[PDB]
């Protein structure tokens, strides 16, 4: 309902953990567990790739059609970019729904 | 066949090199209109003659108006076959697996 495709064998989460690395423990014998540990962490890269299958339009509609469009006009950003101070930014939310068909 | 006026005279004539233009939408291209129960069928008895009923279709409106979504149709854009009277046309289907009717 929030929208998207709806799977009975969704891709599988996926679970990370830094391994505990105890600190120096005592020099005779103690059964309670070690609550001391070296404090770590850790970093890396990511790589995703996903393959999409596409429905091609097939149309004889013969006025054009309505299109997403960016702004012509001046600015004092771009949308989709980066302003002065670094930050990333998105101007507002696209849907899917342009080119049109018969009901 | 080609009618022409003089006066008050009506005269029909063949028009021998005049053709017609048919073709079937078979890729669901162009706004449905069947199934909404018209009038223009082939005529339940056999010997009745019929007029072949006229084509439109509508769009999106507000009001009276077109909103951008409205999507306009020409037919002479899909290829379509000439016919002279010495020709002929003829097309076949099948239909896709559905529930019988229950008739019972
Ligand atoms: N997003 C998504 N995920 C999974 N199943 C879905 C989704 N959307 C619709 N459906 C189901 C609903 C019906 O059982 C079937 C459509 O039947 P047929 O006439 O196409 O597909």
């Amino acid at each position: 309902l929030m929208g998207g495709f709806g799977l009975k064998h969704p891709p599988p989460q996926i679970l990370i953990k830094n391994t505990p690395v105890p600190a120096d423990p005592r020099s005779t014998f103690n059964g309670d567990k070690l609550n001391s540990f070296i404090t770590q962490y850790s970093t890396g890269q990511v790589s995703v790739e996903i393959e999409w299958e596409l429905q091609k339009e097939n149309s004889k509609r013969w006025n054009p059609e309505i299109q997403y469009t960016s702004n012509y006009y001046k600015s004092t950003s771009v949308d989709f970019a980066v302003n002065t101070e670094g930050v990333y930014s998105e101007p507002r939310p696209i849907g899917t729904r342009y080119l049109t068909r018969n009901l | 066949k080609e009618v022409t006026q003089n006066e008050g005279t009506k005269t029909i004539a063949n028009n021998l090199t005049s053709t017609i233009q048919v073709f079937t939408d078979s890729e669901y291209q162009l706004p449905y209109v069947l199934g909404s129960a018209h009038q223009g069928c082939l005529p339940p008895f056999p010997a009745d003659v019929f007029m072949i009923p006229q084509y439109g279709y509508l769009t999106l409106n507000n009001g009276s108006q077109a909103v951008g979504r409205s999507s306009f149709y020409c037919l002479e854009y899909f290829p379509s076959q000439m016919l002279r009277t010495g020709n002929n046309f003829q097309f076949t289907y099948t239909f896709e697996d559905v529930p019988f009717h229950s008739s019972y």
